[PDB]
């Protein structure tokens, strides 16, 4: 579960520093992912957004 | 012209001349003749066709270009397509009111410079054998039978021979 | 007692006036005419190929109105437009008509190639008594009217992949009912949609659905599109209601081709330059006959006479 | 009311002359219309049984369903299927 | 006895060709050549400031291609687009791209200048694997992927005055889902509507939905459009879906700056001229080279050779 | 050329001269000369480099214009940035032929006229102590030793030291 | 002896001459010269012979659509119009696609001719006016224009038809509205969703509204879309909507001619001069003129160059 | 010039000839005096006249065009309008610049022709009683009063009724 | 608690003189507004009873039915009956 897994967190760590302004640092239809410092998906679309964080 | 012989110090021309563009009339002993100078007639000749067919040489072939008649009222773009062959037509129009105009001025201003070439190379052929009355004539001032104006027009005139006798008429 | 040796130049009774940096007019032995402004009134069929339109504009043509299928895989140098063409088939519009006119006469060629498109769970070749094709109804021949089949029309999906080292052009439509009634009758969908895309381009077009005035009988319209295919693309067409597919594309060329509207008639005769007022010869420089030309022709000028100079100044 | 129909009219020929023609021309089949055995209006839609001979002379039997939307000018053969 | 003086002209062995009014060849002593008919190759780096694309398109550097990030808030006199370059984002298309092409070349400066736009009620920072910044998922640096926030996409109703002294560049887009679930998926409306307008002008976009080529993975599109928001005008932005927002504007400027194709390398020398075959001098009026050119050129003419007489008639012996 | 110089009664050019355009070859008592024109050289070569500076003269300076290579087909808004290129290089290919067969012409003549001019004008000097041989040679009919062709070239002859010994051999 | 006499040639000369350019030289004094180039302009536009309309506040669009205080250019005709940088809108907020061509094709037609024919609109309510463009001092509207809306609680499928039975084109300007709030599109349209189809036997324009807040423009946030059709002789115009249609009231007549509109701030005077530029008329008696590439009549030549002296003397050569 | 009269073999100009381009100063036993040829003088005049007249002749009148400033950034249609402006101004430019250059290099070369064939045709009247000083006057060698001189300058000086008197004048030489 | 209009308010007078001008217009007459009798709101829509006169210098009572729409802008007169004398 600690993987695609990983590469989906930081993704949403890195839109966090974005939207908030902060620098997080990542440890380790819906994914929801519980991390220490809500990812939507839709294929035929290509997306990929952090709905909650 | 320019140089001042064609309809210059020479009156007018000859329409009885057929057989070239410049030439020589004369009166001696034996009666007055006529004869056309080939050299000069062809150096006219040839600036001319020269010039001629550098003006007709086809130099243009165009083929799929734009629309220049429209039946509706489209404004913007069709504004721009009239504009842009209204300002075509008229530069070309200029080009080619320039072009004949200097062609022109040109071809009167060489064809008069022939013609007093050979004035000026007839003068120095007779030296001091010979005086130029103004009207394009030369008085020659000794016995100057037919071979001898035909020396003068073949260019082989020998104006030593001559002098002796010249001399004595045109200073005494 | 002696001689006396004149030099002069000649002259003729018959002078010609010519322009000069400093005259307006004046006297010289000769002159040559340099701006052409006269025509025989007749289009000499050689060397370019001329193809005669008749009754065809180069769009009936190329969409296939009944009584243009003669020139069906025409070739031309230069087509020509007569104004008494007609239209005489299904009522249409082509947005940038000037651009598909102007894109199909430079390439020069009507030569068509039809695919096998799958049009799956739709009625084809839809026709017309406003487009009789003999004594019956008819269409386009390049294009293929679908309506519902049974009581469903689905969303058609095909695809026609471009594996030819040319470029394809292919020509398809949309039809506007005037009704939705009408609308409803033919395609089910309330509302219909046509998208035709590259990996490049894409366009989509919704129906109009109101009331047009009659042409020949029909309130109804079809508007005309084009897309071009490139070698390696592909093309998908998408739509649920109000398609006219194509049947295939047409081969797209380079070259000298174009097209011209004259109403000046065809005759056996040579010559490289052409006019809508008819060919005129090309060894003057200029001409003041029409600034619309096709071939090796004079530049056009606004002066119906400009004579050069060929002899010296006439003195008589 | 009781209506035998012509089926061999004008009007009834060309459909089924048309439809013969489509049908030809979608399936590379050649063909020949011969005439109309029966023939019925229902909405928009015309439903014809014709005969048919192909290039051996065979004739055979057809059911021809054929839509009309006049106010689009649009005409159809939605149906061609061999009975016999 | 007497003497002889004798009047005469010099003369070369060696003479030159030239055309006048009368003749086509005459030979003359000296000529000097008018027309530049060759060049190096090389596109001179001095003294246009040259910003070479490489892989780059300038529209994809300006929307912000992830492998054009190098790119940011560059500038140039010259911006050159190499042949070999290629799109590595989601796939789009520009209506009028000449024209944004155009423009964007001739403002010539990327300055992007971030915004504190507000987007309540949808989730933002939508990205694509067909778009990938690093090892995960990217988009367009500039633009803003809007989609659903929760279980509504409410109507989004953004202002933005213009209280500088320049124009703004505004960069926005409309999102084509595939298919109609897709369309429901990210911006549960049935159908969006993308509305951007100021004082002056208004254009509204119509999302539209079916099925494309495959391009990168994607069956989808982006439609790429812009707005000029002159000073003390407004911007208002208006969409109940498919929005692909914008994050600022482009700093606007007018000045000599502009775009050419060319697969010339860039070399060390000093040129005024530049020519896709290259750099080519300019001491001649007239050239051969290519029709494009920029800077302070030479005039293009048909004609590989033109020369002008510079010394009388030769007449040898 | 106009005026029959060059190409014309003089014969041909001199390849020996090679520190002017123009200039004087004598024969006299004490020998064989030959000295270059300066200000007849000069007058040439100023006209020619003021024609030359006025053509080459760097005018031309365009930036952002429009496009002239395509790699799609887009019919009309395409024809007319085409159709109004090639109206543009035709106009100006015209214009630079024009302007070198005229400058050209004209070089052929002015310098043809310098010929001219100063033959003219050392005939006038000479006045009645010489005459022209029709070759672009005077005979002199006096000694003429190297000061008295100097002064001929250098523009100081004074004709009426020598005219009582010219008429008297000319006559 | 006699000392016999002296007989010199000479030619004129001048104290004053003047520089001039030539092939071979850039500057050479010859004894006189005239000046080819007009570089110089009064600042006045002269009211003669061309008929000058000065639009003051009013730009040429503004007149045609019918503006309240542009009124007083109904009906008017130029060979020249004349837009002001001071003039301003005082309508309903509006935009024009392809402004630039409607303002071409309407100036280079050179009248406001307007038509007023008998539309029938069955079942709407007419003459809908703003607060926004005063007429007075209560609520109007564009004068060619015709607001409709609905009348009791309905809104009828409009279908009007207008044939061109005269010898002339005629030019149709009409409108669509683009409300704010779906609540102000059913209140005046009843339908959620309107249409507007303007047709002919040869075209045929659609245009949807669209809904959505826009910028305050005179205290309001929606718009009226401006378009055009020309209908030929013979032809028809037919009109189709269901909502948020601004209709015409007639037609503006066409006309081929000499007409043009011109951008300038340059006072009109009482003058004749057949040239006119945005800076003022120029006298036409020399070929060339550096004051403005804009240029409107019998007028030189644009020209880079500001002085071209043309030699009209020989060389000047003082003593 | 071209025919080396004007800034040629005449050293300058006369400053006090006020009524014609073209005349004689002469010296003989009634005194000095000045008169304009009016001949050479109109023939000069005409031409240029004649060169003026078609240069400013009145060609263009246009109307409705194409627009020429923009206040709004449009790109592609734009861009065209304005290099289409562009190319017609720097043709038209370089058609003016080419215009003067070319008739003002022929019009200091008629003039100065103009000259040369005045003094070309006074040498010829001359014929023997004369000899060319070579900076534009003829010495002439015999007695020549005002009446004499108005002969040359309308055209009717018979050179036959001075010749044997100025050939008795040029022809003294040195006798030892 | 009711609240009753003043219908002599500059406001209802414009509506009134509006709703005789749009009538004037869609009629060719020539009414000219004399005073309001009485005004209600309701909604989106006005209604107002004044009286006119016409060149005759005859007064007659009209009823006026006007519509508002603020976002939009629009003021329209959807009814303009005369009533009496
Ligand atoms: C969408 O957002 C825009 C911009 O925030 C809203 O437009 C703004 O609306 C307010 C009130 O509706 C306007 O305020 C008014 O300004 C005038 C003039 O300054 C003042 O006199 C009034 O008292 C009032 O304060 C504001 O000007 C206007 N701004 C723009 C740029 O349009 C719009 O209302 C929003 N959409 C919706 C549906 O609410
Ligand atoms: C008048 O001019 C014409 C052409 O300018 C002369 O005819 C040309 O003569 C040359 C001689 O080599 C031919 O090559 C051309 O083909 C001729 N052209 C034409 C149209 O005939 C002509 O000889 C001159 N004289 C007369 C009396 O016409
Ligand atoms: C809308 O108006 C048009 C008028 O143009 C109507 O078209 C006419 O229809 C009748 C029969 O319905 C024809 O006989 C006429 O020839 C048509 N006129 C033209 C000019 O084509 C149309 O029917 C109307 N539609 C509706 C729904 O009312
Ligand atoms: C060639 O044809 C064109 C048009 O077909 C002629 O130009 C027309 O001439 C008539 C009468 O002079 C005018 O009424 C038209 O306005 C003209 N049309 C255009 C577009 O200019 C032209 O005169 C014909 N020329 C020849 C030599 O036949
Ligand atoms: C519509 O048709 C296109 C083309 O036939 C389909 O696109 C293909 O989709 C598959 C997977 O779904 C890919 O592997 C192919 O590479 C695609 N080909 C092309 C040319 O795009 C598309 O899937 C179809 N759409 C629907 C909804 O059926
Ligand atoms: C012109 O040439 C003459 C002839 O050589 C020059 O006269 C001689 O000048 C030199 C000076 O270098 C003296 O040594 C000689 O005695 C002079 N000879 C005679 C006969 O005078 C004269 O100086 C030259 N003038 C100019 C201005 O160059
Ligand atoms: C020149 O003419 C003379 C006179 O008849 C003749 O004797 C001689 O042979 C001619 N020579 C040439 C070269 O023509
Ligand atoms: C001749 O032409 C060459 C090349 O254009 C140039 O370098 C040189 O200066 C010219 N003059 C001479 C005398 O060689
Ligand atoms: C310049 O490049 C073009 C193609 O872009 C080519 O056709 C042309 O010949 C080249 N010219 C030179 C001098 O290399
Ligand atoms: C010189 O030309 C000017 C035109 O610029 C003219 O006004 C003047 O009369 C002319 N003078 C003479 C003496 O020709
Ligand atoms: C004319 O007006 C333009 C634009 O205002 C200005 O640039 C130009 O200098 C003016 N020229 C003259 C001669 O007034
Ligand atoms: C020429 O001048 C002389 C002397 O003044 C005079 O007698 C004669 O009549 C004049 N002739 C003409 C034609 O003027």
């Amino acid at each position: 579960c600690n993987t695609k897994y990983q590469q989906l967190a930081r993704t949403a760590v890195a839109i966090y520093n974005y939207h908030e302004q902060a620098h997080l640092t990542f440890v380790e239809n819906y994914y929801y992912i519980t991390l220490a410092a809500k990812i939507g998906v839709v294929e035929s679309a290509g997306w990929t957004g952090v709905e909650e964080f | 012209g320019l140089f001042g012989a064609i309809a210059g110090f020479i009156e007018n021309g000859w329409e009885g001349m057929i057989d070239g563009w410049y030439g020589f009339r004369h009166q001696n002993s034996e009666g007055t003749g006529q004869a056309a100078d080939l050299k000069s007639t062809q150096a006219a000749i040839d600036q001319i066709n020269g010039k001629l067919n550098r003006v007709i040489e086809k130099t243009n072939e165009k083929f799929h270009q734009i629309e220049k008649e429209f039946s509706e009222v489209e404004g913007r773009i069709q504004d721009l397509e009239k504009y842009v062959e209204d300002t075509k037509i008229d530069l070309w129009s200029y080009n080619a009111e320039l072009l004949v105009a200097l062609e022109n001025q040109h071809t009167i201003d060489l064809t008069d410079s022939e013609m007093n070439k050979l004035f000026e190379k007839t003068g120095r052929q007779l030296r001091e054998n010979a005086e130029d009355m103004g009207n394009g004539c030369f008085k020659i001032y000794h016995k100057c039978d037919n071979a001898c104006i035909e020396s003068i027009r073949n260019g082989t005139y020998d104006h030593d021979v001559y002098r002796d006798e010249a001399l004595n008429n045109r200073f005494q | 007692p002696g001689a006396t040796l004149c030099l002069g130049h000649h002259a003729v009774p018959n002078g010609t006036l010519v322009k000069t940096i400093t005259d307006d007019q004046i006297e010289v032995t000769n002159a040559t005419e340099l701006v052409q402004s006269s025509s025989t009134g007749k289009i000499c069929n050689n060397p370019h190929r001329i193809l005669d339109g008749i009754d065809c504009t180069l769009i009936d043509a190329l969409l296939g109105d009944p009584h243009c299928d003669v020139f069906q895989n025409e070739t031309w140098d230069l087509f020509v437009e007569r104004s008494k063409a007609f239209s005489n088939c299904y009522p249409y519009d082509v947005p940038d008509y000037a651009s598909l006119r102007s894109l199909v006469a430079s390439s020069g060629t009507l030569e068509f190639i039809t695919e096998g498109f799958t049009w799956t769970g739709v009625t084809q070749n839809g026709g017309s008594n406003a487009c009789k094709r003999g004594p019956g109804s008819g269409f386009f021949s390049r294009l293929n009217w679908l309506t519902k089949s049974g009581s469903t029309y689905p969303v058609l999906n095909v695809t026609m992949p471009n594996n030819d080292n040319f470029d394809k052009l292919y020509i398809w439509g949309v039809h506007h009912p005037s009704t939705n009634q009408e609308q409803t009758s033919l395609y089910v969908q309330a509302s219909g949609r046509v998208t035709v895309s590259t990996r490049r381009s894409q366009q989509t077009i919704i129906p109009n659905i109101g009331s047009r005035p009659w042409v020949r009988g029909l309130s109804s319209r079809i508007s005309i599109y084009w897309t071009i295919v490139k070698p390696g693309d592909v093309l998908v067409i998408n739509s649920n209601g109000n398609l006219i597919a194509p049947r295939g594309y047409f081969k797209m060329r380079t070259g000298k081709s174009s097209i011209m509207r004259s109403d000046a008639p065809i005759d056996t005769c040579i010559s490289e330059c052409i006019t809508p007022n008819g060919s005129i010869p090309n060894d003057k420089p200029f001409q003041n006959v029409n600034k619309i030309t096709y071939g090796a022709c004079p530049k056009y000028v606004k002066q119906n006479t400009l004579k050069l100079a060929t002899g010296m100044r006439n003195v008589p």
